RNA sequence: CCCGGGUAGUCCUGGCUGUAAAGGAUGCGGGCUAGGUGUCGGGCGAGCUUCGAGCUCGCCCGGUGCCGUAGGGAAGCCGUUAA
RNA sequence: GAGUGGUGGCCACUAUUAUUGGGCCUAAAGCGGCCGUAGCCGGGCCCGUAAGUCCCUGGCGAAAUCCCACGGCUCAACCGUGGG
């Protein structure tokens, strides 16, 4: 039995040192300028999140599958990252 | 029965096969001496004869092998592809001919032709890898894998292979057209044979 | 000893088709050899078959048609639910709605399809895929 | 494969499917079972009567001939012999283990150095408790009943 | 004692025969020591 | 092997040359079978086939 | 899309890279026969969806 | 269209010596699906040259390892290279090729050329549980592969979930166009020959498994190239 | 190590010890998965016979060896006597 | 990157604990061999009960913690309102 501890908010990479990660990390730093890289890993924890949702949603059955599944629809056209007449997959 | 009579038949001796013997022809074999040996259908042979014949009649002349390494079966296999416009290679069979394109004689046919398969091994191997049509003179203790047609006969007698690749060679030029009719054939069945 | 003869006639059926047979025979017979083979008839993974009597258990003629690639029998039978049925699909066959799970049901034994279809569950007897 | 010996020996009886008797025998099932009391009257155990009626009287099998008495069940040696009364008390081959155990334990003590004679008798008395169990749980014989080859004397005397 | 066939290989090693003849010295001398 | 093993004995009518008594027997006999009214031997046991020393007639099914 | 071959006797889909064979039926001559790599192996039947004239 | 003339000009030049190139260089053949599935031999590198120039850019070549070896003489020690390089174009065609010789540069050219010759053909869909689209961006089912005591299983994956699985075989199944699928290994994964050619049996495997028609529709099946 | 002698032992009658590369370095029962060819016991059919419980060929079941297809394995090799 | 290094501990790495899912001829490992008690696994068909099993429906399994949507602290961390 132990209290609630609050987490990190990001992922690190699983390997410090990859050649085309890091590329592809520099340019997309140099492109947004962004300060550091866990805004970076931030953003993309975020976009895994929202994958995840939508990959565990697509095999789900249940009224509260179908709730969930046009709540994340609608939040992700609120937030304005799908056009409004998209679909989940 | 049709192409020749069950005299000619027997006197080459095409029925009889050896003592050994295998599944793969139980169909093909005809009944059991009192020595063991066993004996083939003339009949079966016949019909698979005239169904080779038309099979062959069908390719280019200049693309059908036609291999045996057996002494015996040397000669006649020379006439035959004289004959008949085939390519024969008796003897010893050049590994690579088919598969490797430096040999100076390379060739790639259409259809290959032994006189057995376990004497042929190495051109049937080279035939499977380049994917052709694979015709196989079979004996009553031959298998018939990687066949795709078998002609049952006696492939290690002399007179049996003279007489089948005489009757060969002419249901091919009956079928082509090269000949009006079976008894315009003029090349007497003693010349395919060799001496002794 | 024998002790289950629905393995045996799954494994003789998947031996067969491997080496490209056309014709297999399954004893002994038994009321659910018979439902699992019209089971796999009516899903189209095998042809005609019929039952021999001979004066014991039985002997069944089947006819394959080369759609098998792999059927076997599940043991211990789990006992599955209708809501439970996504984990046994992944354990069991190559992709979602590949195979199918014959399942052994109140209604009788029936695909897991049918058996979701029905709101049922039951027991995995065997699968086929 | 055996219990024992532990080899495969696929030989014994081909029994044709058939499901009724034949036409061509010359008895009726009442003869049939006039004929198997005789011969446990003479003193042949059940084989050796169904043996004796297959061979000599050219009966293929009292188990083809429906039971009058009892439309739901075949005819059998045991059956007759239990409706005329001659059932056997102990079952045969419990009571041929028995025998052939007491036999050769009469053997041994006069050659105890027989040890695969020995080995011979272990598994005979092994076989003789798997049937006593099995007897016991179908309800056969009574629950106090064991075996030991004391009583075993008297019992196959 | 126990089997352990990977000690009768030769490489690199005594004789195992030999090896157990010296362990049971060894034990024996200890049981001795001790007065058993 | 056989999907339906059938037996390879037969049942025989045979006729005692001794009285002329017609009987049934069996061809793979275990015991001595005997004429049921001159008690002469018909078919004698061994290790496979018998041997019959009484007419043959019919072979049964 | 392109027809994939089948096998005459089992009906199974021939690889790209195996040691399968196809020919004209030899007895009429119009329908093609194909044979797998496995096939030709064991020496297994085929029979010509016209004539019905069988074996290899 | 530059591999178009780069095709052209490689037709112009190129001298039939086999049946195969004979007939593509009369015109009897001219795509590329149809000189596998027949039991023809490829021993002529100008036939998948002119049928797929493509795979001939640099960026469609990769060599996947590189191996010193050495033999022992009463002179002292021979060396020689062994180059595993993998070709194919990101459409459905893939090759894996083992070349020797006694410089890094011929065992490179060698393995290519090798690569070239043994190229194959492979099927891509979707049979994830949690995806269930009609793309060929996967595998369409799980399938398997075993070379040496190397086993590879790849099972599909959602689309945007990467390749999991090893370099090496990551960069095989980039080459053939697969872009999503999980991976399961036993054995000496660092044997990279074993495990190269272990990934290369589990694509090939695909055209092993039977299907009846509606799972093409079902998983979005594509054989070779697709709509491209 | 080689050569002449030699005690215990090796042998028998009652016991104890329970150990081996005690190895097929492979536990036991069951269903299925091409063949070929040796040999032992039994049964069936045919032909010979000097009429022999004799000889030869074919078939079925159970033993005991070798080669080998599919396939398995790191390979050696195993492969209806499976590993 | 206001963090970055060193040491100990737990999980994955490890299908080196293997129900999913490991091995035992030559690498670790088949008791020298067999008989058999508890346990485990057990031929085919019919009828009956429903203990296991499956489906539906009431009473429970505190709150906080976990996931989703909306709203309030500038957004967030945090908290509230609903669903799970
Ligand atoms: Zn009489
Ligand atoms: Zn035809
Ligand atoms: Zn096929
Ligand atoms: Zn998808």
């Amino acid at each position: 039995g132990d209290p609630k501890r609050q987490r990190k908010k990001y992922e690190t990479p699983p390997h410090p040192w990859i050649k085309e990660r890091l590329d592809r990390e520099r340019v997309l730093m140099d492109k947004y300028e962004l300060k550091n890289k866990k805004e970076l890993w931030k953003h993309e924890t975020q976009l895994k999140n929202f994958r995840r949702r939508a990959r565990r949603l697509l095999a789900a059955r249940g009224k509260q599958a179908e709730i969930e599944r046009e709540q994340l629809l609608a939040r992700l056209k609120r937030l304005g990252l799908l056009p409004e007449d998209a679909v989940l997959d | 029965e049709y192409l020749v009579p069950l005299d000619q038949y027997l006197a080459a001796g095409v029925h009889i096969g050896t003592q050994q013997k295998t599944k793969d022809m139980k169909k093909f074999i005809y009944r059991v001496r009192q020595d063991g040996l066993y004996v083939l259908d003339v009949r079966k042979t016949d019909e698979r004869l005239k169904v080779a014949g038309k099979f062959l009649a069908k390719f280019e002349p200049q693309s059908i092998l036609a291999v045996s390494v057996r002494l015996y079966g040397q000669k006649p296999v020379k006439k035959f592809g004289e004959v008949t416009g085939a390519r024969a290679i008796p003897g010893r069979f050049l590994p690579g001919t088919m598969t490797n394109p430096a040999v100076k004689n390379f060739f790639e046919p259409d259809v290959l032709i032994v006189t057995d398969p376990r004497a042929d091994h190495q051109a049937m191997r080279e035939a499977v890898e380049i994917g052709i049509p694979i015709v196989a003179l079979v004996d009553t203790e031959n298998l018939l894998s990687y066949v795709d047609l078998a002609i049952p006969t006696n492939n290690k007698g002399r007179k049996a292979l003279a007489l089948i690749y005489w009757i060969l060679a002419r249901e091919i030029l009956y079928n082509r057209g090269e000949i009006q009719s079976r008894e315009d054939f003029k090349i007497p069945v003693e010349e395919f044979e060799m001496k002794i | 000893t024998l002790l289950d003869p629905l393995a045996n006639a799954l494994s003789h059926i998947t031996n067969s088709e491997r080496v490209g047979k056309r014709e297999v025979y399954i004893k002994p017979a038994s009321k659910l050899i018979g439902e699992v083979l019209r089971v796999m008839q009516k899903y189209g993974y095998i042809g005609e078959f019929e039952f021999i009597d001979d004066g014991r258990a039985g002997v069944y003629r089947v006819q394959l048609l080369g759609r098998i690639n792999k059927a076997g029998a599940i043991k211990p039978r789990f006992p599955v639910k209708v809501s439970e049925f996504e984990k046994w699909e992944k354990r069991f066959l190559p992709a979602f709605e590949f195979g199918i799970l014959i399942v052994s049901t109140s209604q009788g034994v029936m695909s897991h399809k049918e058996a979701i279809e029905k709101g049922i569950g039951g027991r995995l007897i065997a699968y086929v895929y | 494969a055996r219990m024992h010996a532990r080899k495969r020996g696929k030989s014994g009886s081909k029994r044709p499917p058939r499901t009724a008797p034949p036409i061509w025998v010359e008895y009726t099932v009442e003869e049939i079972e006039n004929l198997v009391v005789k011969l446990r009257k003479e003193g042949y155990s059940t084989a050796m009567i169904g043996t004796i009626l297959r061979d000599q009287y050219g009966i293929p099998s009292v188990k083809l001939f429906k039971d009058p008495d009892n439309p739901n069940r075949n005819l059998t040696i045991t059956r007759i012999l239990e409706k005329h009364g001659l059932a056997p008390e102990i079952p045969e081959d419990l009571m041929f283990l028995i025998r052939r155990a007491v036999n050769l334990r009469k053997h041994l003590e006069q050659h105890p150095k027989d040890l695969h004679s020995m080995r011979g008798l272990q598994l005979i008395e092994s076989k003789i408790r798997r049937l006593v169990k099995y007897y016991k749980r179908k309800g056969k014989l009574p629950k106090n009943w064991r075996y030991d080859p004391e009583t075993a004397k008297l019992l196959v005397r | 004692m126990k089997r352990r066939p990977r000690k009768w290989k030769k490489k690199g090693r005594m004789r195992w025969k030999w090896i157990k003849k010296r362990i049971r010295r060894l034990k024996r001398q200890r049981k001795k020591e001790r007065g058993l | 092997k056989p999907i339906i093993p059938m037996p390879r004995s037969r049942f025989l009518r045979v006729k005692c040359i001794d009285c002329g008594n017609e009987q049934i027997v069996f061809s793979h006999p275990a015991t001595k079978v005997r004429c049921l009214i001159c008690g002469a031997t018909l078919v004698e046991p061994t290790g496979g086939k018998g041997i019959v020393k009484a007419k043959i007639l019919e072979v049964l099914e | 899309k392109f027809e994939i071959p089948v096998c005459t006797s089992c009906g199974r889909e021939i690889t790209p890279r195996e040691h399968a064979t196809h020919f004209i039926c030899p007895n009429c001559g119009e329908a093609v026969i194909w044979r797998c790599e496995s096939c030709r192996v064991l020496a297994k039947p085929y029979k010509c969806p016209n004539c019905g004239w069988e074996g290899p | 269209q530059e591999w178009k003339e780069y095709a052209k000009r490689v037709l112009d030049e190129w001298e039939p010596k086999t049946k195969l190139g004979m007939m593509v260089k009369e015109g009897q053949i001219t795509d590329i699906h149809e000189i596998f599935r027949r039991g023809y031999q490829i021993k002529e590198p100008e036939i998948i040259d002119v049928l797929l120039p493509e795979v001939n850019a640099r960026e469609n070549q990769e060599v996947l390892d590189i191996a010193l070896t050495v033999r022992m003489t009463d002179s002292g020690r021979r060396v020689r290279f062994r180059v595993l390089a993998a070709v194919g174009n990101r459409d459905g065609y893939v090759g894996l090729g083992i070349g020797h010789g006694k410089e890094v540069g011929i065992a490179i050219r060698k393995a290519i050329n090798y690569a070239k010759l043994n190229i194959i053909e492979i099927k891509r869909g979707c049979g994830s549980w949690e995806c269930r689209c009609r793309r060929p961006h996967s595998v369409p089912f799980a399938v398997e592969g075993k070379e040496g005591s190397v086993r590879v299983r790849l099972i599909p994956g959602p689309r945007g979930l990467g390749l999991v699985i090893g370099d090496v075989g990551k960069k095989i199944l980039r080459l053939a166009g697969v872009q999503d699928v999980w991976s399961q290994t036993f054995g000496e994964t660092r044997t990279t020959v074993n495990f190269a050619k272990a990934v290369f049996n589990a694509l090939y495997n695909t055209n092993r498994v039977a299907i009846s028609p509606e799972m093409i529709e079902r998983y979005g099946i594509v054989v070779g190239r697709a709509m491209p």
